[PDB]
């Protein structure tokens, strides 16, 4: 749901939450599956890697949609790596307009100063090193 | 609720507001005599930003009208909706400017001014939460440069925090009808820069071409140009009227548009044009009103863009149509022409979209561009005020009437130096 | 050459007693340290300066800056180089709590007396020194302020109007019907300056009991009149002295403001905004110029944006030398301030100025014919 590659970084956590007629025969089985491939990447830290919820609701379907009824549903939340790509894309932007000082005056006109520009920028720069560093291998 | 005050100074600004206000009252539904006579729920609901309320379930528009001379005032009154307008907001004198800058700003128009702004002060103490102004003038006669920069300068004064804007008709380049048009333009271009907030550059020139070209009349008048004025003007100030899916108040397009404080000088345009008996070829789309909307021969300034860059642009849709596509087209836009837009700006497109569409047209789109290419205008008028200003060709006539030297050499100045800013960025390379 | 730089240390102020903090500024001679509280063994910073003042402590001499060291550093020059016939200009910088006013009017009561009192003192006193038949001064004083985009005279009385700025295409920028008030006793301008600093517009906040809402410009023309009947001409030189102060960069949250008070920060924010980019503009443009080739590349700097900019026209560049003084509060909480204030004082060091002494050229053309006939006198004659 959000434009950045996956496979450019590594998975550090993952939940899973299906709805519907699911066993978890079944799922064990995929989780499985995902385990033996080799494009998807787990961090070495987090040998377990998953965890799993079932409920028994299926999704329902409003008048006039565009999704289909189904039986089985899944959505996953996955904490990953490859984030950090897209806030580097608008880190670019950013500085791209602030290196002439571009549409500052309105902004400072409004009771905010200059300066809280600059601390920002920086305190976002610590957190994506800190998601670069969160990732390398263990030694 | 955000109400606009609305003042008309001039001939031509008075025309344009006449022709302007016989729109907006159809877009809502109001009869010439005031009573509401309309089909939709959605004309009423945000009546207010334009129209005042009277007893008997009557509208009044919120309007000024100012001049020097009784005969414009005459003709508004005797027309068709003349009585539409309250009467005591029909402020003039006698004696007009005569085309000349300095009556109007100094001697004439400073004995009317208080009049005027009495009017002003009175329409904007009902309001409940004042927006902004926008007046309508032309640069290059008397009583409309002198008495709109007059009372700029004092609504500026007093209402610092609100908006205002100027749809204002400059010098063309060729088609003239004042031999003094360098004059006033230069003086009234020196206080424009300082005090307004907006400023949309309308040429006859561009108007004559659209007509002939485009809409392939044969014998234009006043009125259509008055009509492409006016339909430019109901377009920019949709969104405060009526429901959509991404909305634009007055400042966020202030905020998008202009990056410094001096450069405020737009080319509006809309979409789409079909001249009549050829309407049955063209489909009707996004696409086609994004490849109209951004051609030269559609701009209303008289400058081409193509020799300039793009500083930033806006354009607002009316009408039910896909978010995908509208972002799909204005992003083809700026890859395609990637030599015309600016480069330290990484995406230089603002964007809007209305639910409801004009009375009569499935579809509409209005552009509001910032390109460097304008400065072309100002340096016709500077090159002409030199020709002039070297002998001192028609100077004691503004002598006669207070003013000095030292003026015309300030106003120089500070248009030239308006130029050499907006040339600044007009050239490539330059980058981080 | 270059601009001058005398950056200065505060001592703690209650505020910064109250909520606990530590000295985070150090300095050496020409140069200043600072080290981030963030996160230290990270990398501390070092900066250039011509002078550097210290005032921690007031007994004790341990590098110790008195006020008349900072004037005798600074204005003893500027005065010598406006006796010279240069126009010659002082300005403030900082943040609220910087101590701009402290060194620019410092305290009636107190010895320690600011730089414009004592440049007053010592021009008198070298007036009063320096007379003769064939020697006379004369000395003029004005005193304005900008409040929110709008030039208040101090001098003339309560005048509800405020004052037009307008070019003279010759003289550059100026403001029209400013009091100009003659003087001829030193009596005379400590009333005049007591009664401007009286009638400032000033209100107070949480970062200073007595902050300033505008920023003020105090300027002198003085004028040589050498009376030699015989030979010489009166009026030769004439000189101006601009000093300077500037309103400090408002935080807002950390102020307190509200309502009015918010507003007067927003301008002020602003016009203090438009001045660094000037400065940092100006700054960039004398560098290129002057080592890249030599090209007079024609990126002209914008002053026409702020009034402040517009009527220091000359004095940051054009016939006009000067100095900055940067004041610093060592607070640890102040850090990313005291940061932009460092990094914008090195700016204005790149800053050149081009002060040049300018009469009548018709007299310098006359004077340059009589040398050259009195060298080819001496070339025939031998
Ligand atoms: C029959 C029909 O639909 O044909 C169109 C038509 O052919 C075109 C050419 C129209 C036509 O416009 C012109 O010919 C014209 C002449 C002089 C100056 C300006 C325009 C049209 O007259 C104009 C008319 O526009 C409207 O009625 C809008 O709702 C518009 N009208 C007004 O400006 C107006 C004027 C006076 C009183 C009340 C309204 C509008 C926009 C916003 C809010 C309210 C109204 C329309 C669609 C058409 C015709 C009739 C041919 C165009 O104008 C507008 C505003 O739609 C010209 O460019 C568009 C594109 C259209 O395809
Ligand atoms: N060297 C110093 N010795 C003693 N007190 C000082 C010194 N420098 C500054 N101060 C004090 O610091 C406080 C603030 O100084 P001030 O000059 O008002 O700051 P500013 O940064 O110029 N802000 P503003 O008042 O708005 O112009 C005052 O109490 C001064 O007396
Ligand atoms: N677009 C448009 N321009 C007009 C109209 N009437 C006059 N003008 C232009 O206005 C200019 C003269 O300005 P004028 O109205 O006399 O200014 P005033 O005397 O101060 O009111 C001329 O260059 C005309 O081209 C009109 O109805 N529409």
């Amino acid at each position: 749901m959000v434009k950045c590659d996956p496979r450019h970084g590594k998975y550090m956590a993952c939940c899973l939450l299906y709805r519907g007629d699911v066993v978890p025969k079944d799922v064990n089985a995929a989780i499985a599956t995902i385990k033996t491939k080799r494009s998807i990447q787990f961090v070495d830290w987090c040998p377990t890697g998953f965890k799993v919820g079932i409920n028994y609701q299926p999704p329902t379907v409003v008048p006039g949609g565009d999704l289909a009824k189904v039986q089985r549903a899944v959505c996953m939340l996955s904490n990953t790596t490859a984030i950090a790509e897209a806030w580097a894309r608008l880190d670019h932007k950013f500085d791209l307009m602030y290196a002439k000082r571009a549409f500052v005056h309105w902004y400072v006109g409004e009771g905010m100063e200059e300066g809280e520009f600059s601390e920002a920028r920086e305190d976002m720069a610590a957190l994506e090193k800190d998601y670069e560093e969160v990732g390398v291998d263990s030694v | 609720m955000r109400e606009i005050v609305h003042i008309q100074a001039g001939q031509c600004g008075n025309q344009i507001g006449a022709k302007f206000w016989e729109v907006i009252s159809d877009e809502h539904g109001i009869d010439p005599t005031g009573s509401y006579h309309g089909d939709s729920d959605l004309q009423l609901e945000r009546i207010n930003v334009y129209y005042n309320e009277a007893t008997g379930n009557k509208y009044v528009p919120r309007a000024i009208l100012v001049d020097l001379e009784p005969g414009t005032m005459d003709s508004v009154r005797s027309g068709p909706f003349g009585q539409i307008f309250r009467p005591d907001n029909f402020v003039f004198g006698q004696s007009g400017a005569g085309n000349n800058w300095a009556k109007g700003h100094y001697t004439e128009g400073a004995e009317l001014v208080d009049s005027v702004l009495d009017v002003v002060r009175k329409e904007s103490e009902s309001c409940d939460c004042l927006q902004g102004f926008q007046l309508t003038h032309s640069l290059g006669g008397g009583t409309g440069s002198g008495m709109g920069t007059l009372l700029i300068s004092k609504i500026r004064e007093e209402y610092p925090d609100r908006i205002m804007n100027t749809f204002s008709v400059m010098p063309s380049p060729k088609v003239s009808d004042t031999v003094v048009e360098p004059y006033n333009a230069t003086l009234s271009v020196h206080q424009l820069v300082e005090n307004t907030d907006e400023t949309y550059c309308i040429d006859n020139e561009a108007l004559y071409d659209i007509c002939f070209r485009t809409l392939k009349l044969t014998t234009p008048t006043y009125g259509d140009l008055n009509h492409l004025v006016s339909a430019t003007m109901s377009g920019v100030t949709t969104c405060l009227r009526f429901p959509g899916q991404l909305n634009a108040d007055l400042r966020k397009l202030a905020v998008n548009m202009v990056p410094f404080p001096r450069l405020h000088f737009f080319m509006p345009g809309f979409a789409p044009l079909t001249s009549r008996g050829s309407q049955q070829y063209r489909a009707l789309t996004v696409p086609e009103l994004t490849q109209q909307m951004f051609d030269s021969k559609n701009m209303m300034a008289a400058c081409d863009p193509r020799h300039g860059r793009y500083l930033t642009v806006a354009a607002i849709f009316r009408g039910r149509m896909s978010m995908k596509e509208v972002d799909e087209q204005m992003l083809n836009v700026q890859n395609k022409n990637s030599s015309y837009f600016v480069e330290w700006i990484p995406n230089n497109v603002k964007t809007a979209v209305c639910d409801i569409p004009p009375r009569g047209l499935k579809m509409s789109a209005t552009f509001i561009g910032n390109s460097t290419a304008i400065q072309e205008l100002f340096k016709r008028i500077s090159e002409q005020f030199t020709a002039m200003f070297r002998r001192k060709a028609f100077l004691h006539w503004y002598t006669g009437e207070g003013m000095d030297e030292m003026e015309f050499t300030e106003a120089e100045s500070n248009m030239n130096d308006l130029v050499s800013e907006y040339q600044q960025y007009q050239d490539a390379t330059a980058d981080e | 050459a270059s601009v001058k730089v005398a950056v200065r240390v505060r001592p703690f102020n209650s505020r910064e007693m109250s909520r606990d903090s530590k000295c985070i500024i150090q300095m050496s001679g020409s140069t200043t340290t600072i080290v981030n509280p963030k996160q230290p063994k990270e990398t501390p910073k070092s900066f250039s300066f011509d002078y550097s003042y210290w005032s921690h402590t007031s007994p004790e001499d341990i590098n110790y800056a008195s006020q008349k060291q900072v004037y005798r550093d600074i204005g003893e020059e500027m005065l010598q180089h406006a006796f010279e016939g240069y126009n010659v200009c002082i300005f403030a910088y900082g943040q609220t709590g910087a101590g701009k006013s402290y060194t620019m009017m410092g305290k009636q009561e107190k010895d320690q007396q600011g730089i414009i009192p004592q440049l007053c003192e010592d021009l008198f006193s070298r007036i009063n020194d320096t007379t003769n038949d064939n020697m006379s001064y004369s000395v003029e004083v004005s005193y304005m302020e900008i409040y929110c985009e709008r030039v208040r005279d101090l001098l003339n009385p309560k005048n509800k109007g405020n004052l037009r700025v307008r070019e003279h295409p010759l003289l550059g920028p100026y403001v029209e019907d400013l009091s100009k008030l003659a003087v001829t006793s030193y009596n005379d301008i400590q009333d005049l300056m007591d009664s401007g600093n009286k009638a400032r517009t000033v209100a107070a906040t949480n970062m200073n009991e007595t902050s300033s809402r505008s920023h003020a410009v105090f300027n002198i023309i003085f004028t040589q009149k050498r009376h030699d009947a015989e030979t010489n001409i009166t009026t030769e030189k004439v000189s101006k002295i601009s000093l300077v102060d500037l309103a400090g960069s408002e935080r807002a949250d950390s102020t307190g403001a509200k309502g009015t008070r918010l507003k007067e920060g927003a301008n002020i924010n602003k016009s203090l905004t438009t001045l660094g980019k000037v400065i940092s503009a100006l700054a960039e443009m004398d560098s290129g110029p002057n080592k890249n080739k030599k090209k007079k590349k024609t990126d002209f700097i914008l002053y026409r944006d702020s009034v402040l900019t517009w009527l220091l026209r000359e004095n940051l560049g054009g016939n006009s030398r000067t100095a900055m003084v940067a004041a610093l509060s060592p607070a640890d909480i102040n850090y990313d301030e005291t940061l932009s204030t460092l990094r914008y004082a090195d700016r204005a060091k790149q800053i050149r100025c081009n002060a040049v002494i300018n009469e009548d050229p018709n007299n310098k053309l006359i004077r340059e014919l009589k040398d050259e006939v009195t060298r080819l006198r001496d070339l025939l004659y031998a």
